[PDB]
């Protein structure tokens, strides 16, 4: 089994700016498909982004699409998550699953994710 | 020339024939013919009975009734037969027995009905218990169905009286009853009665066994188990209903060491 | 004379047709499997086919070695008050799923066995003790020989029990043992009992346990550090690697579908659902 | 009292005054007394599945109807 | 006595070496085998052997009877399909359980034509042409006779001949396809479709279902022997 | 007949010349490289010439073993709260330049490959501890079988992976492969994609990578440390060889002029100047 | 058995020995090879190909 | 100075034309000067159990009286 | 010289094996052997002679 | 099952009645049974560059202009 050790939410308020790091242990090399989720609070438990380890492609949802971006730390096996634009309604339990892979075919939602993160949940306070 | 066909049989064994007009032909299982033991593989020592004609004849298990709700039918051999004239004698007064089998399966509807019966001869066909507590607990008498036999069910349900285990099989379909996919069960001999096409199968089976020969009422050689591939519909109706019986037949049976007869606890 | 290693057949040409001979009609009914070749069908070329079979024949398909087990022994100091433990295990594939599910294909075989014993140890407590190089006696003790009682009884004077003696840290051992079933295969299933309950008897006496036979019978292996006792514990595993060579079988079953449970062909609660879900009608 | 036997060689190197050409030989020499000891030749035969297959008593031919 | 030198490798064990070793029961009497009706020499036999195919896993038909039953009926003619199936026969759930699928799990490579066996088993009343098709990969799915319809197929007819027999001839890049899940070595897709419509005069069952049967040809093997996924001892 | 090893063409003696032939000129623009000998244009001697090829033969200039990777295993104490790691490496020569350069300068090849293992070990925490000879397995799990989760469960039963049981301090170990192609050659370079993005269908599941090919996959190697848990904990490295045999090759490409980044042709910012600063006019 | 004795070098690897081994894929089936136009024999033929030579390695 | 002889072969592999079939045959060669380190052969003879069994001096004819 | 491999059960010390070794006596002249009448060649030739079964095991 | 070749001589000793002279030849027997398992023969041929170097198709003639 793959472990993925995320970190670290917080409820900062509109337009702002925290970040996810999790880790793979695990074995980050060729497998693991690291996306990115919240759970919106019961509704509620969206894929964000996810990327590829092998090449570094990322995908996003629809919804953070532009404002997240995922940032990819290959040797010390972590996957990052630039939470911008903090609003309101970013607020939900974050997530990080990895999978597996498909030795050429991009990590996206359909796809993954065997494991499970452990669901560091990031706020955004409102006004 | 003079239209023989392969739907048209005649099986003749002893002092009973069985005819019939709407066969799918007939399979050898594996390809063997059963036949006597050989000097080659033999092993017990005395003079080996062969009952011949007066075992070697076609007889008649009891018939059960194919309707939507039938999950499936299974039998044993020799057990089924352990009632069934000299046979039935024979196989008590002995150690030792070998015997082949000609199983004929009897089914017909009418231009009307549908439906599919996969009759399937699994050597050595152990089946699963009742009990998630207790592996292979199995008593005897529940073990050895006879001629009425046992039948398959749509769902495993455990036995809970441990104080009193009701110690039965507990078979489930779709598993073929020893936990393994249907589906599969197709690679023994076998020959499906698609209401279409015939209304009955003929398998030969030559024994087979670990043994040259062995006792029969120990062990159990075969294994005879029927199975609906399709549900039985008719009409429009509700409650439909075609019988099946299975006419068995030992073949080139031979028995040793004669001694005193056993009386099986059988209830 | 068609051996493993020879060409498949080569597929012929054919072309158009419009004939009286219908190939691809059947009746499964009859049972048998019908029996087409990809020309049958469709218009197909010459090919001259190179792919052989011979890494797929029964030889093959056991060709590899498989745990069956994992020993424990252990060699503790004479000051403790727990005694000396030392293994025994029975023979008997059935242990762990592996090799028991490639077995299972097969109703009856004959297979002359080759058994490797990887042997791994380690220390228990956290303390610097040493501990010289052990040695391993491995003695089959067959069907009805006294199995040992202490690790250091009588029982281990093997006058007659085939042994052998391992030093830690040298390559893994190895013995042959021919066929040594009391039958003329080896049965993997055996549907029935050992005792009939006869009429004129208690039912307990009558009663035996449903598809256990003494065909799979073959005694146990007894497993002991030799070295005396030392006064920093080492603990030490024997993994035992079974791998059938100049195999056979006859009569094939459908594979084990739902995870096994116990000796018997037996199945728990839960267990019971193989396959997942799909649509009828999503490719 | 060696076994000869050969190899059905795969890749051939650039060789055939000594590899890849001239049929590639492997000798063997059982060393106990045993048949149990022997290692396995691999040399195995093989059947038609008819056994299987075609279990039929009445010959099957393809050609025609399965059912007549 | 002779010089020799230890090469790399020595006291290395291989599980899938070869090598001869010492016998642990000297001079025992192998008992002769005797001739048990049915041997099988090589696991291709078995797979050349027809299975059932569980063709529909639905939420509450899997793992019951209800999944080896596909379903017709006497309604009127359509261009949607009746059964999809990817040609991965180790990979789709549908194929992955099925005799020549469980001899697949244990080979990396498969290779050979497969066939495709149906079973009508209606009344004898009713008739009917169902199209049972195969195309090679790399086009979108068939997803309407149409389409089908250009690729490989053959048309059935329902008769006194209660099967029909689809041979899948090998039509691939590679010489032999990764057994699991992979787009490079795809296999393609199988269809049905109603040629026509099935009919049934009156006072018969409106609604009867088929079966079907995969297994290899005689040009199939398999290569590269690996470990199941099929089974797992937790703990 | 001309093989590898004989001798090159015997230089012939050659005298003045004043002729309507001419050697000396060509026109690359054909494509062909004129084909000169040193007789050609300078009056030569006789030489009777000795060297021979023999040493650069395809054969040999693959016949050196070459690292490919360095896997990390550890068996630490069973009070930890961190989780014996057991090492999983993709088999691919990419992950060092080395044989990779060496084999860019083939498209194509079918080589039977030998792979040898160096493992090597050592303490970690400054106790004087002991640690008793420990043994590894190396555990080839080919495309699709079920990669091990845990350094302990039923996957390394090894019912079919061929696998090896390496003890420390012995001769490394060396396991034979065949040419396990799906091909009829390795692709050191593919161009296109795997999946061909559809017009009815969504971009993403029409998305592969480019030059990512199932031709080139292989399985992974796992390897653990079979040892149970040791007081003190100690880290291991194997280190892997691989040295291609009875090789061949097709299709010369240029060797790979700037630095390699990941696992396509692709390269990264900064690396992109291989030659240096040198004069027009000094020599 | 055999008396034997072990000389210098039992257990050196030499990454470039030559000795065989034991098969880790008994009886593998290998795929026949084709006739891939180009094949090369020895390095220095591909020494005898024409290859331009860049003269003028100017700072700029 | 070999000794090749036959083993009794029992389970027979699916081959014959390495294995199975064609007697399968074992070399051996005596390594040592001193008989007492050969192996044994176990290629033994076997009497008849009459010296044991059938002691009387004059010839036993099992058909007729023991005692005439 | 001679290159050799160590396969699996190098060191393995089978109380049933069958190797030759070394001999501690060299040259011993071996006493030759008389003819001592009745030699067993054979277990199963004793189990071929008549014993008296003792079928009365009862307490006293 | 042998397979005695010839080695290409270096530097000769100062020996012919063994060593030197006498075409020196060394032996080599294949262990296992899968091609894949032997050792290289290294005895592999050589081909003509002009798959590479002359890859005109109407025959190239040094001597006379390259372009006629
Ligand atoms: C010192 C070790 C000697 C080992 C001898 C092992 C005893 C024989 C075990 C045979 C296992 C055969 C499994 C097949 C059993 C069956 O299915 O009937
Ligand atoms: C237990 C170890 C067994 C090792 C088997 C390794 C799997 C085969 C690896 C082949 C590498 C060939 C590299 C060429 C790939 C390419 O360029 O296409």
């Amino acid at each position: 089994q793959v472990q993925l050790q995320e970190s670290g939410g917080g409820s900062v308020q509109a337009g702002g700016s925290l970040r996810l790091s999790c880790a793979a242990s695990g074995y980050q090399y060729s497998l693991l498909c690291m996306a990115w989720f919240r759970q919106v609070l019961g509704e509620g438990r969206e894929g964000v982004a996810f990327i590829t380890t092998y090449n570094g492609a990322m995908r996003y949802a629809d919804t953070v699409k532009g404002r997240f971006t995922v940032s990819q730390d290959k040797d010390k096996n972590t996957v990052y998550l630039q939470m911008n634009s903090l609003k309101p309604e970013d607020t939900a339990i974050y997530y990080c699953a990895a999978g597996r892979w498909r030795f050429g075919d991009i990590c996206h939602e359909g796809s993954g994710y065997n494991y499970w993160g452990q669901g560091t949940q990031v706020t955004v306070s409102s006004h | 020339a003079c239209g023989y066909s392969d739907r048209v049989l005649q099986l003749t064994l002893g002092n009973s024939t069985i005819t019939t007009q709407e066969a799918a032909n007939s399979v050898v299982a594996y390809g063997r013919w059963p036949e006597y033991l050989r000097d080659s593989e033999a092993n017990p020592v005395d003079q080996p009975t062969e009952p011949d004609v007066a075992a070697c004849r076609f007889y008649t298990l009891d018939t059960v009734s194919w309707t939507k709700e039938s999950r499936g039918w299974w039998w044993k051999l020799p057990d089924a037969l352990r009632d069934m004239g000299l046979f039935g004698q024979n196989m008590y007064y002995h150690y030792l027995g070998r015997s082949g089998y000609t199983v004929h399966v009897q089914c017909n509807a009418s231009k009307f009905h549908q439906g599919a019966l996969g009759v399937f001869a699994v050597p050595e066909m152990c089946l699963a218990g009742d009990s998630n507590t207790t592996t292979m607990h199995t008593s005897y008498q529940n073990a050895n169905p006879g001629e009425k036999g046992g039948t398959f069910t749509g769902t495993f349900t455990p036995d809970n009286n441990q104080t009193s285990p009701a110690r039965r099989f507990c078979p489930v379909d779709y598993l073929l009853g020893n936990g393994t996919l249907l589906g599969n069960a197709f690679v023994f001999p076998h020959q499906i009665i698609n209401l279409r096409t015939n209304n009955c199968a003929t398998l030969v089976l030559p024994y087979v066994n670990s043994l040259s020969i062995d006792s029969m009422v120990k062990h159990n050689n075969w294994g005879i188990a029927i199975l609906p591939l399709a549900p039985l519909n008719f009409a429009s109706e509700s409650s439909p209903e075609i019988p099946i019986t299975l006419t068995i037949a030992p073949m080139c049976c031979e028995f040793n060491g004669l001694r005193n007869i056993t009386l099986p606890r059988l209830q | 004379a068609a051996t493993s290693r020879d060409a498949l057949p080569n597929t012929e040409a054919s072309g158009p047709t419009h004939s009286k001979e219908i190939p691809a009609l059947t009746a499964v009914e009859t049972g048998a499997t019908n029996p087409l070749v990809p020309s049958d069908t469709v218009q197909t070329r010459h090919v001259v086919q190179h792919r052989s079979r011979s890494e797929s024949s029964i030889e093959s398909f056991f060709a590899r070695g498989a745990c069956v087990t994992i020993m424990t022994v252990d060699n503790p100091a004479s000051t403790t008050n727990k005694d000396k433990l030392f293994a025994v295990w029975k023979i008997t594939y059935k242990d762990t799923v592996q090799l028991r599910r490639k077995l299972e294909f097969f109703t009856y075989s004959r297979f002359d066995m080759e058994l490797t014993f990887v042997v791994t140890a380690n220390f228990t407590e956290t303390n610097n003790g040493h501990a010289l190089n052990q040695v391993y006696q491995i003695m089959y003790v067959p069907p009805g020989a006294p199995v040992p009682e202490k690790w250091d009884d009588y029982t281990w004077q093997t006058s007659s029990n085939p042994s052998i003696f391992y030093t830690y840290g040298t390559a893994p051992a190895r013995i042959s043992v021919p066929y040594v079933g009391i039958s003329n295969a080896y049965s993997h299933f055996y549907d029935g009992f050992s005792k009939v309950p006869l009429k004129d008897q208690s039912a307990a006496l009558g009663d035996s346990l449903y598809g256990a036979a003494s065909l799979n019978d073959f005694g146990i292996l007894a497993v002991r550090v030799v070295n005396d006792h030392n006064p920093t514990k080492v603990t030490s595993k024997i993994r035992v690697y079974l791998k059938p060579k100049h195999i056979r079988v006859w009569c094939p079953r459908p594979p084990r579908a739902v995870a096994y449970y116990g000796p018997g062909v037996d199945y728990k609660d839960g267990t019971l659902t193989p396959l997942s879900t799909k649509d009828l009608t999503t490719y | 009292g060696a076994q000869v036997s050969s190899q059905k060689v795969g890749a051939h190197e650039n060789s055939n005054r000594a590899y890849g050409g001239s049929t590639i030989n492997y000798t063997t020499i059982n060393y106990y007394r045993d048949s149990a000891s022997n290692a396995a030749s691999k040399q195995d035969f093989s059947q038609d599945p008819s056994k299987f297959t075609e279990p039929i008593k009445d010959v099957l031919i393809k050609t025609a109807p399965m059912l007549n | 006595g002779l010089p020799v030198m230890n090469t790399p490798g020595s006291n290395q064990y291989l599980t899938a070496d070869n090598f001869q070793s010492p016998c642990a029961l000297p001079e025992f009497d192998v008992t002769p085998p005797i001739d048990i009706p049915g041997e099988v020499k090589n696991m291709m036999e078995l797979a050349e052997i027809d299975t059932m195919i569980p063709f529909d896993l639905s939420a509450t038909k899997k793992n019951t009877m209800e999944m080896y039953r596909v379903r017709l009926s006497d309604k009127p003619h359509t261009d949607d399909p009746i059964l999809c199936l990817s040609l991965s026969p180790a990979s789709d759930p549908r194929l992955s359980h099925t005799m020549l699928g469980e001899i697949l799990n244990y080979y990396t490579h498969w290779a050979g034509s497969l066939k495709f066996t149906f079973l009508f088993c209606g009344s004898m009343m009713a008739t009917g042409k169902l199209l049972v098709s195969y195309a090679p990969p790399g086009a979108d799915p068939p997803k309407k006779r149409k389409e089908a319809m250009l690729g490989t197929h053959v048309i059935w007819d329902i008769g006194l001949q209660s099967s029909c027999t689809m041979v899948v001839p090998w039509i691939s890049n590679t010489t032999y396809r990764q057994t699991i899940d992979d787009s490079f070595t795809e296999g393609g897709y199988i269809s049905v479709f109603y040629q026509t419509r099935i009919v049934v005069p009156l006072s018969t069952p409106r609604e009867m279902d088929i079966l079907g049967f995969v297994s290899a040809c005689n040009d199939f093997s398999v290569r590269l022997l690996r470990d199941t996924t099929h089974i797992e001892q937790k703990a």
